[PDB]
């Protein structure tokens, strides 16, 4: 089943945007997919004269598990590279939105 | 949008709350809820609703509506919920539902409704929700309810219905949730529930059942069962045995006598029993298999032991009642990890062991009141450590340990008679509710947030018994002066060998009724004297022993054999204005009488326990004696004055007169303001403080005793020369 | 009309206090559920400093309510007392983000 929740790749140009930079490109990770559990929101009640929280609702998104602290130093044309940063998705898994 | 509506949402229409006497024109064909509820319409033209062929939910609750027409329910093939609760419907209408294939949930609640013809819902092939409450049904339809075999819930409540038939529900095998309460039943046939294997929900409470119904060993799928506020008095022995997913049941409100031992056994699933008023059950019911507690109740009932396996089968226990029986003996509690609260008052427990509390980390909450506990070891505490409530009164405790309640917030320890030491204040330093045996005991803990319930006032004193500095002193100056005075006047009197008037012969006696009330002075003065600053410890023993009797019976007769003697003087003097040996016998007669009335406040109960003082009319908050003892007084003074009014209208002689006379005057002003003091309830006396009380009554009661002495020592001088003359003259 | 899609279902449920002696009452309920067309996702965020804080954008869709309104039930009571319930009665429901 190809709908299911996965990893996929894409590329993409790095230049420092504040000051002048060179360009550079990296394979980064991303997640995309459907799960199978559905999502519900159930009404509750209570008692009480104050209301509450209406309603109790689950949901499960494609979300990602395990990352890694990376860093580019690039060229900005001036008197010292800036760097950058990123997470780089190794894994990737359902898990509730509000969990 | 038309003028009386919303018409605003994902194609839903509401006009609910407007007077609209009819279907509104003019919304939109593909409309797919309508909402017309709490309107005007009473009666429903054929076709009503042909402009809506797409709507799904309709709603006509609160009009007053009373007649559909057969055709006005037509081409509503999308139809799924429809509401028709709080109107008028005389029947069901069972010809203008017939086309709702597509029907779902139907209301027929709140109406009038007595009869169901039996041609009622032929159509309806997926009907999933029903309502037939708050009505006037008398039997339930079973030919018309065998159509509907995709029934899932079903409501009867709050009906007329008596008994139920023989396979009255034989034909919903897909029923979970099932109502019958607030009816009158009160006959169940043995085959009446057959073929509800699916049914999860049983409520029969509020009906007249009398016995317990035999009928339930058909539903396997069964997990909540209520049949409280029925007339069942007995369970029989195998009752809940074709109900394995048994887990909340629900019988109070029923006069129940016997339940039979092997009843509420194997059900793993139950997490609570809660059984009162058994008054004929003797033995603990078998719980082989139901281990899955969280709380259990037992009360009223003749249980008489607890099996010593309670705690090892089952570790799920929070609370835990067993108050009102015949229990005994504590078998040991360790294993009930989980437990919090234990309730064992009403019982005849008599003694307290080592391991009886052993092992409950959690115990919050104990209760061992009224159970005649006597002997409890200096173990079975510390084990316990977060615990803030500990109730044990009304008992016999003799000495209670203080050894793992350090933690306690509110203590209760009132009406324990044989406990008179003294509690530790270093041990209850996060106390902050407090009882206690006896007043006195308050004052260790509080002071030399507690409020402890005695509430020691002026009359229960915790440092000084007489006061202030000049109380004191105005009772040592009476002691010093009355006693001496008073021998010395005997000494004086009782000489000669002569003969002796009965005029001089009164002043003797008189003199030694007083000696006696200086006697009780000194008493209460060496009592004070030996205890300063420190009237907690020696308060019980003095109020709850033998010095207080004895120190009574002192006040009251040498209060009460002066007055009496007093009245004689009067009366001689009158007379004389022969008869010398009737005073002699008279004088007998009187010293008689005043030891019978100070001996008669000695043997009944509550008096001479009143303040530590132990005077007979410290308010007494006794009001026999007491009050019987101040109007007595009153009409005794009442009388001389009368008397000497009438010598009053009526050498020596005038001199002798004239010191009865000062006698009759010196005493009355003090009785006056101590029975003042005395009626104070009925006028309220302008609120008198306690203190104020205490200290007029110590200054004046013993007041007279030494100021009768001195007006015939040297002040208003009569004869007293005469009797030093007579006397040094004797020396 | 796919089965699994984000729409709305009623069930009944029994209402009753847990304290006080009242009489069960059987209610309808409305209940959303079913799936979204669109998926979900998470994308790294390209920061540039020292300090990293979420760097995911996720977008995530749900099937939650979108009209909703407030009932009341009267529910009755030993002797007297007139305990009320109440709930949110779902009139709609959409697909809308998690997050936003």
């Amino acid at each position: 089943d190809p709908r299911r929740c996965m990893r996929h790749h894409y590329v993409d140009s790095i230049s420092h945007p504040l000051y002048k930079c060179s360009s550079k490109m990296v394979l980064l990770a991303r997640c995309e997919g459907h799960c199978s559990q559905a999502s519900r929101s159930e009404p509750l009640v209570s008692f009480s004269t104050v209301l509450k929280q209406p309603f109790r609702s689950s949901c499960h998104c494609c979300r990602p598990q395990t990352s890694k602290l990376k860093a580019l130093r690039l060229r900005c044309s001036g008197g010292m590279r800036l760097t950058a940063t990123y997470r780089y998705i190794l894994s990737c898994h359902c898990e509730e939105c509000n969990s | 949008c038309a003028a009386p509506c919303s018409c605003d949402g994902d194609r839903r229409v509401d006009c609910s709350g407007k007077g609209l006497t009819a279907v509104p024109e003019g919304l939109s064909a593909f409309t797919q809820a309508l909402d017309i509820s709490m309107n005007n319409i009473t009666q429903l033209p054929e076709d009503a609703f042909k402009n809506f062929p797409f709507l799904e939910e309709l709603q006509l609750a609160g009009n007053d509506l009373s007649f559909i027409h057969p055709k006005a329910l037509s081409g509503l093939k999308e139809l799924k919920v429809l509401t028709l609760q709080n109107n008028q419907l005389k029947t069901v209408p069972s010809e203008a539902i017939r086309g709702l294939s597509a029907l779902q949930s139907l209301r027929l609640d709140a109406n009038h409704i007595t009869s169901v013809p039996e041609d009622s819902f032929e159509g309806l092939v997926q009907l999933r929700h029903l309502w037939l409450d708050d009505n006037s049904l008398t039997e339930v339809p079973v030919h018309p309810l065998s159509n509907l075999p995709t029934l899932q819930a079903l409501t009867l409540a709050l009906n007329k219905i008596s008994s139920i038939p023989d396979f009255a529900f034989t034909n919903l095998s897909s029923l979970v949730v099932l109502h019958l309460h607030n009816n009158k039943i009160r006959s169940l046939s043995q085959h009446c529930f057959d073929g509800l294997d699916n049914l999860e929900t049983l409520d029969l409470n509020y009906n007249n059942l009398g016995e317990f119904p035999q009928a339930i060993k058909a539903l396997p799928s069964l997990k909540e069962l209520g049949f409280h506020s029925n007339s069942i008095s007995v369970i029989p022995d195998g009752a809940f045995d074709g109900n394995p997913l048994l887990r909340t049941i629900h019988l109070y409100d029923n006069p129940l006598s016997f339940v039979g031992n092997s009843a509420f056994h194997n059900l793993s699933d139950l997490h609570s029993l809660v059984i009162r008023g058994a008054s004929m059950v003797q033995q603990f019911p078998n719980l082989t298999g139901t281990v899955h507690l969280e709380s259990l109740t037992l009360t009223g009932t003749k249980i008489s032991s607890i099996p010593n396996n309670l705690c090892q089968e089952q570790k799920m226990l929070r609370t835990l009642d067993l108050s009102y029986n015949n229990i005994r003996d504590l078998p040991s509690f360790n294993g009930c990890h989980a437990l919090e609260e234990i309730s064992l008052q009403r019982n005849q427990i008599y003694q307290i062991k080592e391991g009886t509390f052993q092992g409950l980390i959690s115990l919050r909450i104990l209760d061992l009141s009224r159970n005649l506990i006597h002997e409890i070891h200096s173990r079975a505490f510390a084990t316990l450590g977060p615990i803030t409530n500990l109730d044990v009164s009304f008992n016999e405790l003799t000495s209670f340990p203080t050894e793992g309640l350090n933690g306690l917030n509110q203590l209760k320890l009132v009406g324990n008679f044989k406990l008179k030491e003294a509690l530790a204040a270093k041990d209850f330093v996060n106390l902050r509710s407090l009882s206690v045996p006896y007043a006195y005991q308050c004052c260790a803990f509080w002071g030399c947030i507690i409020h402890c319930t005695p509430s020691t006032g002026a009359f229960k004193p915790c440092e000084y018994l007489l006061g202030s500095w000049m109380i004191r002193l105005t009772v040592w100056f009476i002691f010093l002066v009355a006693l001496f005075f008073n021998l010395l006047v005997i000494l004086t009197t009782f000489a000669s060998c002569t003969s002796l008037p009965s005029s001089k012969l009164f002043i003797g006696l008189i003199s030694v009724s007083n000696l006696f009330m200086g006697i009780y002075t000194g008493i209460l003065t060496f009592l004070d004297a030996v205890s300063w600053g420190r009237f907690a410890e020696f308060g019980i023993w003095w109020e709850t022993g033998s010095g207080c009797k004895v120190a009574g019976f002192l006040a009251v007769f040498s209060s009460e054999s002066a007055i009496f003697l007093l009245m004689l003087a009067t009366v001689e003097r009158s007379l004389s204005a022969n008869h010398l040996k009737q005073f002699r016998v008279a004088a007998l007669l009187a010293f008689l009488g005043a030891t019978v009335a100070g001996c008669f406040p000695l043997f009944h109960r509550g008096e001479y326990s009143a303040s530590p003082l132990c005077l007979p009319f410290p308010t007494g908050e006794s009001l026999g004696f007491t009050v019987t003892l101040v109007l007595l007084n009153s009409l005794a003074f009442l009388l001389m004055a009368v008397i000497y009014t009438k010598l009053y209208c009526n050498n020596s002689q005038s001199s002798m007169i004239k010191h009865v006379a000062w006698l009759i005057f010196t005493n009355c002003i003090f009785f006056c303001p101590v029975a003042f003091f005395s009626f104070a309830p009925l006028i309220t006396a302008i609120s008198i403080s306690p203190e104020i009380m205490k200290s007029v009554t110590l200054i004046f009661f013993p007041l007279p005793a030494c100021l009768n002495p001195v007006l015939y020592v040297f002040f208003n001088p009569k004869f007293k020369e005469d009797w030093k003359l007579l006397k040094r003259r004797v020396t």
